[PDB]
């Protein structure tokens, strides 16, 4: 709805720097990028904008061509690093990209409370901190009422306070039907916040898909700590000829190690005894999920110390 | 329009510049420097005008040169010139919107430098009837605007081709010294020893090849009273034209910038 | 005890920017130092690497003073975000190292193996990334086998499969007895690899301990995640009936934050009542931990999501 | 020790800088081509005379250009933070980014210099070789001495300011002082002031600039081009105190930037 990439694919010369993307993205979905060694990590990014051309086929951003203004109106983009004029004020550099974007000027005295930098407003960039930088690189890009936010690594140098609320900011915005995409490269941080993931690898599409759709997708397996279980033996036993492994931890308490395609049905018989006793479940995180998709792409491991 | 939207940052970016206050106040009381030397000396007017025009073939390219040097290449090490063009923009209306925005800056400097430094000269003379400088220097405070605007867009192709600011300003020393300082002088040479094969009377037919020599005609025109300069007086074509070939060298100077800019 | 920081009370100014620290730290640990809004943090890094004079206060660096030379041997820092020399080769400022720590020269070259920059050694740093630099200036922290590290937000920019095989090579370490300090702004992701964490706030100590420490201390809800229920409507209108502030993330998708005398039976009508595609229950975090430890002491929540 | 091997990295540094083997090698052809005409005037003492006002013009230049990012250039880079935390001094990385930059400007002068004092042998065949180890080994091991100050200048410079871009406002502005305007503010002393303040201390006015000083230690028997150097045989201390106050010009400029840096 929002972004719709139908088949693209982008070279430099005749080598194929991304090959066949076919993305999707809804109104409200938020969306993660995340590639490593492909250039999709930054050259899908650019073409979501209008930087670049899809050299396949075409992209839709809004039901448009990514190079009209009117789509660019309503279109936030932070970039990663970026340092603005560093003699230049905070309030007019806000008040020079309102200009820009065709924002009322209204919404600069907002958005720099909204940001916080109200305090740090009618100051030079170059007295700006690398965070205090980047919560006005956020603040030009909720200039007007923007459809769609393009976030290459936004929280770089922020506060820890300051990065738990932005990511509020982005569940304000998302539930006002403002749908966004992620480029990060920490894992942990952004998959308690996105909504479906973009993990892509050498230059094409690895797998698109909810956090739920790519354990279900990837065989990997979880940890459930049940505490507290009773009477040891008969319901330490009954997991192991079930194709998985329990743990017999002797402070009465039983962890399964699991494949996950049954995940709920040993969750709906951990409650079958009547005492689970306050269980802990253990996901494969996002990171654990980049971990094996290099290895469906076929990108080998490092050795038992390398990085 | 978003062009002049753009230049009102630039506008206010250069003046918030700590180097380009320092060398336009540099560039203001060397020229009462001239004109007050220039006066005590004499008791006249264009004697002493081509000597102030001197100082403007040196600090007109070093003003525009220190001031849009990093604008396209300096935008880029920033970031913003990737957060410019995703904003509703074209290509050109960015470096018009520069051109424009730099180019009231230094037109700024000459109406800051020139007029308190002529108007000066009005004052020190009382009985020079200051009706006719205006016809003297209004034919000298457009040339040096007009100087500086083609600096501006030889900023904009050196800083469209480099990656890095370091190298841009690699760039933009080599073309003050080239510019100002190098192809008057191997002029010099060429005058001395090119006349078996290449006739040295047809070389200045066509010596539109360096503006600071145009700037330095039009500030001699019918006023000349010199050395290299007076190769200029050999040319049959009149002065008007010599006008318009120094507002061609911004045109076929913006032309090489934006399509540079469309390289990126 | 390799970390003896003792009653140091840091002032310049009659400011008390670090107020009366107490802080160990053991021979295989692994720290996280977490600090912002003041200078607790920062000063803290200072203190333990000796440039900064401790103020009515001793700092015993395992056992010995931290200006002495000898113990700057045994010692590796990575700093904040380290251009090193834009002129020099890669090989050739790690070399430049190896000799200033008194490491052989049999070392640079097989860290440069280790750590993934063989490929792009020898050539200028100009030309390097902010992830070839953050993995350029990990090397000369490992340099000379070091008893105790010091890593400033070691994991920016960096590349996420070389993110997590890092805190592989500092668990490496960890084994070997090295103790390591983080000094992290990405927090979420570290606390599956510090031992114990150290939250200090306005340049005083909040809490210094492990996880399992701090969620014993602090009374923390739990985020109950399940995705893919059958009415994402009926359990908002539900949840928020049984007195937990729970959000919808998509069209079906909800989290319940507990309490814990609800985290075991209202599970219950999670699963033989609109069943869900995945239930991911999420412990309370280190930056759930954060969130409360800055709470005790200031700093109020902002309001309807800004900064 | 560890202060040749900072300066292990400081003398590979500076070989690896683009802009200071341009202004090197452009003083090398500054250096042969004066000595080229100063033989077709053949003027042998006014040879030398014209040679040192070149490295009055340079020799500070290219100490400036090598040391103005030697501190600061450490700090925004961030590695002065991690250089603190090695087994290290505070003054030991300073003087070994003095030696470091010092052997540069050693190796600045004799590809400078000597290759135009090997110039005279191509083309004057026939003048006293003996005495050109007299007449350009007074050079090698001035122009160093002067430039070892300007090094030391540097590292005042850099140690103070916390920005690198302040730190070359302060390089150009120390580069105009010291050669560009205490000769002209000692020629308004003669002129404007008429010898109307103080006639007899007129010569303790010479030790507070190295450039006069690099002026006096060569044109210390030989007299020719002088201008404003017309206090030279007025001076009642010999020459071979003049240098130990250029050597008194490095230890009182290196030893302030070692109070700096103590409490940067």
């Amino acid at each position: 709805n929002a972004v719709e990439i139908q088949g693209v694919s982008q070279r430099y010369g005749s080598m194929t720097v991304l090959h066949d993307l076919n993305l999707n993205l809804g109104e409200g979905e938020v969306l993660g990028l995340f590639g490593h060694n492909g250039a999709g990590k930054t050259t899908s990014m650019k073409l979501i904008l209008g930087l670049l051309s899809p050299s396949e086929g075409q992209v839709k951003v809004l039901g448009r061509a990514p190079n009209d203004p009117q789509v660019r109106r309503q279109l936030g983009y932070l970039p990663e690093n970026v340092t603005f004029y560093p003699q230049l004020s905070g309030r007019e550099t806000l008040r020079h990209f309102a200009r820009l974007k065709g924002a009322a000027l209204t919404q600069v005295d907002e958005l720099l409370e909204q940001v916080g930098l109200a305090h740090a407003a009618d100051r030079r960039v170059k007295t700006y901190s690398k965070g205090m930088r980047q919560r006005l690189g956020l603040a030009q890009a909720l200039l007007g009422e923007p459809r769609l936010l393009l976030l290459d690594e936004p929280t770089v140098g922020l506060d820890p306070i300051a990065t738990q609320d932005l990511y509020l900011l982005i569940d304000r915005l998302r539930q006002r039907g403002t749908s966004i995409i992620l480029c990060s490269h920490v894992l942990p941080g952004v998959e308690a916040h996105i909504n479906r993931a973009a993990i892509l690898a050498k230059g094409c599409l690895q797998a698109v898909g909810s956090l739920s759709q790519l354990r279900a997708e990837a065989g990997l397996p979880v940890r459930i700590r049940a505490s507290g279980i009773s009477e040891r033996d008969s319901w330490l036993q009954r997991w192991t000829d079930a194709g998985h492994s329990a743990r017999g931890l002797s402070e009465s308490s039983i962890e399964v190690v699991a494949v996950n395609g049954h995940k709920l049905v040993l969750l709906r018989q951990l409650l079958g005894e009547g005492e689970p006793e306050d269980i802990e479940i253990h996901q494969p995180s996002l990171e654990d999920l980049y971990r094996y998709y290099m290895e469906r792409a076929g990108d080998v491991r490092a050795q038992e110390g390398r990085l | 329009n978003q062009v002049w939207n753009i230049a009102r940052k630039e506008l206010s970016d250069g003046l918030r510049n700590r180097w380009l206050l320092a060398i336009s106040l540099l560039f203001a009381v060397l020229a009462v420097g001239i004109a007050w030397l220039g006066a005590a000396a004499s008791g006249s007017i264009p004697a002493t005008i081509a000597s102030l025009a001197s100082l403007a073939t040196f600090l007109m390219p070093l003003i525009a040169l220190l001031l849009a040097y990093d604008a396209i290449v300096g935008e880029d090490e920033g970031g913003t010139l990737m957060l410019l063009l995703t904003y509703p923009l074209g290509r050109g209306q960015i470096l018009l919107g520069k051109f424009v925005g730099h180019g009231l800056i230094l037109a700024l400097a000459v109406l800051i430098g020139f007029g308190c430094a002529a108007l000066a000269i009005a004052l020190l003379v009382e009985g020079v009837e200051l009706g006719m400088l205006f016809w003297a220097f209004g034919r000298f405070m457009i040339s040096s605007t007009l100087l500086g605007w083609v600096f501006l867009a030889f900023a904009y192709v050196l800083s469209g081709k480099v990656n890095e600011k370091s190298s841009a300003a690699g760039l933009a020393l080599g073309v003050w010294f080239l510019f100002v300082l190098v192809f008057d002088l191997v002029l010099l040479a060429l005058l001395v020893l090119s006349e078996g094969k290449f006739n040295p009377e047809l070389l200045p037919w066509l010596l539109l090849l360096n503006p600071t020599d145009i700037y330095r005609l039009i500030n001699l025109s019918g006023f000349e009273g010199m050395g290299v300069l007076s190769l200029g007086a050999d040319l049959p074509v009149p002065a008007a034209v010599l006008w318009l070939c120094l507002l061609a060298w911004i045109g076929v100077s913006l032309l090489l910038a934006y399509a540079i800019f469309r390289r990126r």
